[PDB]
């Protein structure tokens, strides 16, 4: 337990190091630009093409038990309710962790083992402001975004899914969507994608700036870093939800 | 933005009415009911139509119906 | 050939975990034994209409 | 054999994509209509 | 250069200790030489001499000053005085030859872009880089990446030189080249160039100083001449690269003239100042190898 | 113990803090939560206040951060045992006054006492960076 | 780096363990604290709560 | 380039299917001794119970999810005795084969991909072949004998543990009657919507190993490529569960939605 | 051991080429050493000629079949008689040295247990590693490593062994261990050692064949008497290592007495034939490289 206590604390001085240093040095506006491109170039194709088929196969089950039900014109407020709290802050933690924490992971074990680090350290460089600090703020941005994103493509390929496929009346679902979802669920839903873009980077930049090198430090980090993310990623969604729905729309 | 009455008013492409021959009539009615843009025009309790808008006009409604 | 017995032992434990996990799911959550018929006898009834 | 396995794959994924749509649409099974 | 002073260092990766009681004084502006076999951890002491890894016990006095002691607000400055050259360069991919040479000018000095130009040109073609500043580390040979990482390392005028494993992925030719360079380095700034490696040819000709670890312990720290004429049987058996000694199958079981300066160059002050110390460490050297010193001297 | 001392003092301040805000919201129900909120900021400024004084008695005492003691964990066990004890007292309390506004024991000494905690926490990291900064200009460069 | 792998990461991990545990804590019970919003609680004599909750 | 790709990697999965009887009769320690690695994780994952732990707590975790969702949206709008029968659905339906197959892809499959580009950096793929051993049967067909056998017992657990913390969660933390939450939950869960998800998960896993198994084959940039590796095996990996999921649920519910309510 | 007949050898990573035209003849038996500057695709060499790569053309025959162009069911046969130690011995770290050794025969020989047995501790025990058995790779040295990956390659009787780089992460002295392995190796087993290193220690004392590989292309090839006697400006600068030649600073830029089998061990077979074949190469040499073999060889 010493050793996994000692590593936590590690990153938690990591990450209060690196939040002095946002609010103290000045921000790197150049890495924070490169940052934030190269993880909208490697998490945006897969954001979508896992959130089509993903809302797409929500919209159909929902249609089809309401159907049976009886009450098929109540499928938007569930639409819009899944779509907004749940789906989007999820389908965010599954592609930002996948692809742009282990980028960032793996990006800073590659600077690590090249020695790039030590090179940094050398010239009396804190690597943190440098490196971590843009970095963090651009996985926080773009969380955010593509957060935004996947609930608004959810909502609208729901919305022609439901219509064009299963026949449901277009006015139902619209005229329902704001039924169950109001400002809580999409301000809870902000709040999710801001902590989870945080502590994807967050988690990134740590085990990235402390590989082990090797022949297999590098994959390693990068297993461990997606594997922390997710773990972590759930926890907090978990909370967060019961947070939210203390605050519910309905109540 | 100052016409914007919501993603519940606003017309939907598709369904009966939406397409060509479609014809476009104006119902003056006493009220409304609350009711909502894109709603189900029926005849003979089919659906075979969709109201457009609901605009009113010198305090009483006219509602769109294709 | 290999025989670690490390790696035997989480096979072991491994194993048992799946029989425990496997028997309860099969039993308290599924009821297979009521799905398949274990246990009951069939009886058939005549309605003038389903009823739903 | 590269060129003709990945044809291959495209035309496995291109059929199995139609058998669930037909499935999914009931295209298999045969029912009678009544008006 | 500034002379370095290591008193009782001791290192630790765990329970398991790299090496204890390194105990030396390496000169001022004097090329020296840390060697020792495989496995002896002497890029830990490299490292620990700039203060990229924390030594668990010793002290390392750079200047007068506990370099293990000063605080991190010191050591922003003390890192002025130091130059290093890692095994592959460290260059940043992201950044081309000309930016990696002037990234620690643009981080310290306030100077304009055309004295950044002026200097980084002139020590690009130092090095033997004149017209190949404007390629990507990622995109040069090993070689080149080392001479683009020395040119880096030669822009704030430093006063130390740390080079680690010169001789990595280089024939010996490329490796001659590097020495003969770092020699020629020497001549003209005078800044206590610093190397490690296990090699021989730079183990024999390029040093003033040299030391040698051996079984997590400092054997002996000397001069050239001292070294190169000592009957001890670790040392004689490594500098000759024999096999029958102390040294073992593997870790688990354990004069030639120097490299002249080239015509056209300054005049190494570094060697007067080693033959003098030479001849007061002669005063207590073995007869047999203090005749051989006499002789090596009186050439 | 410097935490001990910080906690007990803390949780005497809550629970006349407690008091007041109790006697203010009977008094007055509209302004209630106004006054709540007050007397919060109150305790705030208090914190705030000694931990400046803190941050001073750091810095001085040591002109590098590396060989200044880590006031932080010391802050965070004193509000810890502070919002422990207040809770913990304030519960034993309310069974002979109802004029507090007390819930059940596990919750004041659990999760009201975490919100005690984190509030005297992040008001003295704030009171201990600013008071080290107040004296971090008058260092020499 | 040095810093990360300073030997105080036992007393780092409590501080922030414990920092996080309040935070959660807070955050899931920020509306229900009585020190910051606290009204008084009036009664009432019923013959049935009648399905209230 | 594109139709080059895609040929490569139809051929890795067909001889790694084509290789399985000859891994199964000629690498059965190997086969054994890769189950253990699958099941109880490796390195220092290993120590909290590997693939098993963190399956386990993402299940939990999503059938919590479920269960205050679900919960609090009823009481809201008032039939809230229907959760059980609500959430079981969504167990079978959508969450779990979903979040499992994530969960799945992550730790098994990272692992694999990391294993095998390490072997291959370290030259130990030519070491194979030059000792006349097939590398692929040896390494590929070896992960998938092993996955397949590993994946019933891991969605069994996750299966359990979803419907435990959904109950859990309901009967405990929100104080529902047990026995209303049992009526609802066996009253209308069907076991052949278990047995199919079960089929679902077991041709996901197949398709994950073989995915995770393809990147990590033919790594390439020494120690720095096998992250860029991993990466890519996982959003690759993401799509296609996702995919299949979506897909099967069409199939199978797309005429009989088998569920009934009413009349 | 047996003959290596490379011919017209070609190998190109796309549009840069490693080397342009390679023709060898290694000799059965006798331990060879290939040589060059840094970045000559030398590791690509030994690879190519087991037919891990592929050379674009050219041709490697093993006996008296050409192993570039044959059906891929030979080849794990014509592997059979070989033996690679890789830059770090390529070991497997789910097993430890024991099996790691046991492997090669356990795949291929329908042997039993204690023969297994028998013959592992045999081959442990050649390379310095009696009582090592037992140990992972990831718990010893590299040194122990390329001692390892050389006993799993010294269990099948291999008629030809590859050494790749034996001097990386080796100070001088455990490189002369390594050098005087092998050369006993060679004196008991016979089989032809083929090594890849740029090392000059290994160059002169170590082989009875060398060849140089400089600017893509081969220099010269030919046993230990020719190549130390060589007036090539470029052999004479890499194996006196002068810094004045046609090899520049960087990729862009551009007699020894041998030592002798161990006391006990049999007589060398591979030095007769050598001085044998440079009696017969001697006539074709220029006279001051005659005067100074005809020395060497009395």
């Amino acid at each position: 337990l010493e050793k996994p206590l000692a590593t936590v604390g590690g990153f938690f001085k990591m990450s209060v190091m690196t939040g002095k240093a946002l609010f103290t040095r000045p921000f790197q506006w150049k890495e924070f630009v490169l940052q934030s491109w190269f993880l909208i170039r490697v998490a945006f194709l897969p954001t979508l093409a896992v959130s089509i088929p993903l809302t797409v196969l929500i919209i159909f089950t929902l249609n089809i038990l309401l159907a049976e039900f009886g009450a098929a014109d109540v499928s938007g407020a569930g639409a819009a309710l899944g779509a907004v709290t749940q789906l989007g802050p999820l389908v965010t933690v599954l592609v930002v962790a996948g692809a742009g924490s282990t980028a960032i992971c793996a990006d800073l074990g590659a600077r690590t083992v090249r020695e790039e680090i030590d090179a940094l350290e050398v010239l009396g460089i804190d690597p943190i402001e440098r490196l971590v600090v843009p970095r963090v703020v651009a996985s926080t941005f773009v969380a955010f975004m593509l957060n935004g994103a996947v609930i608004t493509i959810g909502l609208v390929g729901g919305f022609f899914f439901g219509v064009y496929i299963q026949n449901v009346s277009a006015g139902a679902y619209v005229s329902t969507l704001t039924l169950l979802t109001g400002f809580p669920e999409v301000l809870i839903s902000v709040v999710k994608a801001t902590l989870f873009g945080m502590i994807a980077g967050l988690v990134g930049c740590y085990r990235g700036l402390t590989v082990a090198g090797g022949s297999k430090g590098v994959g390693t980090a990068v297993n461990e870093t997606l594997v922390l993310c997710v773990v972590a990623l759930f926890a907090v969604n978990v909370v967060l939800t019961t947070i939210g729905v203390r605050f519910g729309t309905g109540r | 933005c100052g016409q914007w009455r919501g993603i519940a008013n606003v017309p939907l492409p598709g369904g009966p009415g939406t397409e060509s021959g479609s014809m476009t009539l104006y119902v003056q009615m006493p009220e409304t009911l609350a009711l909502n843009a894109n709603s189900r025009v029926r005849v003979r309790d089919v659906f075979v139509g969709r109201v457009r808008k609901i605009e009113l006009i010198n305090w009483v409604p006219t509602l769109t119906v294709d | 050939m290999l025989l670690t017995r490390f790696i035997k032992m989480q096979l072991v434990i491994f194993l048992t975990l799946t029989l425990v996990a496997l028997v309860v799911l099969a039993l308290f959550y599924l009821r297979l034994p009521t799905w398949a018929g274990l246990g009951m006898y069939k009886l058939n009834a005549d309605l003038p209409n389903s009823g739903g | 054999p590269y060129k003709l396995a990945g044809l291959i794959l495209g035309l496995v994924g291109v059929l199995v994509l139609a058998l669930t749509w037909m499935q999914f649409r009931g295209q298999f099974e045969d029912k009678v209509q009544l008006t | 250069g500034v002379q370095i002073d290591v008193t009782g260092l001791s290192k630790s990766f765990g329970s398991s200790k790299i090496w204890e009681d390194v105990t030396m004084s390496i000169p001022a502006g004097e090329v020296s030489v840390l060697l020792g076999p495989s496995g002896t951890g002497k890029s830990v002491f490299l490292k620990s001499l700039i203060g990229l890894l924390r030594p668990e016990r010793g002290s390392i006095v750079i200047d007068g000053t506990d370099i293990l002691q000063c605080s991190a607000k010191e050591l922003y400055e003390i890192r002025t005085l130091f130059g290093v050259l890692f095994q592959d360069g460290a260059l940043f991919g992201s950044m081309n030859i000309y930016d990696n040479t002037a990234f620690p000018l643009r981080e310290h000095t306030k100077k304009s872009e055309s004295e950044i130009r002026k200097i980084v040109m002139e020590k690009l073609d130092l090095v033997g880089m004149p017209n190949d500043g404007h390629k990507f580390p990622g995109e040069i040979s090993g070689g080149m990446r080392k001479r683009a990482g020395l040119a880096r390392a030669l822009v704030l005028d430093p006063e130390i030189i740390l080079c680690d494993e010169p001789d990595s992925g280089l024939d010996p030719v490329r490796t001659a080249y590097l020495s003969q360079l770092l020699i020629d380095i020497n001549a003209q700034i005078d800044a206590t160039v610093l190397i490690v490696t296990h090699n021989i040819n730079i183990a024999r000709t390029v040093p003033d100083n040299m030391g040698m670890l051996f079984r997590k312990q400092l054997v002996m720290f000397g001069p050239r001449e001292v070294l190169l004429t000592s009957e001890e049987p670790v040392v004689k058996q490594f500098l000759n690269g024999r096999r029958i000694g102390p040294i073992g199958m593997s870790e688990e079981k354990d004069v030639p003239p120097q490299l002249q300066a080239t015509p056209g160059m300054p005049e190494r002050k570094a060697v007067a100042r080693r033959k003098a110390r030479v001849r007061e460490i002669l005063h207590t050297l073995p007869p047999a190898a203090q005749a051989a010193i006499l002789e090596e001297l009186d050439r | 113990s410097k935490w001990l001392l910080r906690g007990v003092v803390f949780a005497t301040a809550m629970v006349i803090v407690r008091l007041l805000q109790g006697a203010l919201v009977n008094a007055s129900p509209g302004n209630a939560i106004w006054f709540s909120t007050g007397l919060l900021v109150l305790y705030a400024i208090g914190v705030a206040v000694w931990g400046v004084l803190d941050g001073r008695g750091d810095a001085r005492s040591n002109p590098d951060p590396d060989r200044r003691a880590d006031l932080a964990m010391t802050w965070l066990l004193a509000g810890l045992a502070a919002g422990i004890l207040s809770g913990a007292v304030s519960w034993f309390i309310g069974l002979f006054y109802k004029s507090i506004y007390t819930e059940s024991l596990l919750n004041e000494i659990t999760t009201f006492a975490a919100f005690t905690a984190l509030l005297t926490f992040l008001v003295a990291v704030a009171g201990v960076t600013i008071g080290r900064w107040t004296i971090d200009r008058k260092a020499p460069p | 780096m040095r810093t990360l792998q300073g030997s105080d990461r036992f007393r780092k991990g409590l501080m922030g363990v414990i920092v996080v545990a309040l935070i959660i804590g807070v955050g899931s019970t920020l509306t229900s604290v009585p020190m910051l919003f606290a009204v008084p609680t009036y009664y009432g004599q019923f013959a049935d709560t009648g399905g209230l909750n | 380039r594109f139709l080059d790709s895609m040929g490569h990697v139809a051929w890795f999965v067909v001889q790694a299917i084509v290789h399985v009887p000859h891994a199964f009769r000629h690498y059965r320690r190997e086969s054994l001794r890769l189950v253990a690695e699958i099941g109880m994780g490796t390195g220092a994952m290993a120590v909290i119970g590997g693939t098993v732990a963190i399956i386990g707590f993402v299940t939990l975790s999503a059938g919590s999810l479920i269960a205050i969702q679900g919960f609090a949206s009823l009481g809201n709008i008032g039939v809230e005795a229907f959760t059980g029968f609500f959430a079981a659905l969504a167990n079978i339906r959508v969450v779990a084969p979903v979040v499992t197959g994530q969960a799945l892809a992550a730790t098994v499959g990272a692992g694999a991909t990391a294993e095998l580009g390490a072997m291959r950096i370290s030259e130990e793929v030519d070491a194979l072949e030059v000792m006349g051993i097939k590398s692929i049967s040896y390494l590929v067909s070896t992960r998938i004998m092993a996955g397949a056998i590993v994946i019933i017992p891991l969605y069994a657990m996750a299966i359990l543990l979803s419907f435990m913390s959904a109950q859990l969660v309901t009967t405990i933390f929100y104080s529902q009657s047990v026995g209303t939450y049992e009526h609802y939950f066996h009253t209308f869960l069907r076991v052949d919507d278990v047995m199919w998800s079960f089929l679902e998960v077991i041709i996901m896993s197949v398709i994950v190993m073989l995915n995770h198994c393809y990147f990590g084959y033919f790594a390439s940039g020494g120690a720095v490529g096998v992250g860029e590796a991993v990466g890519r095996s996982m959003r690759t990996s993401l799509i296609a569960i996702v995919l299949v999921v979506l897909l099967a649920s069409l199939a199978l519910y797309g005429t009989d939605p088998n569920f009934n309510l009413t009349v």
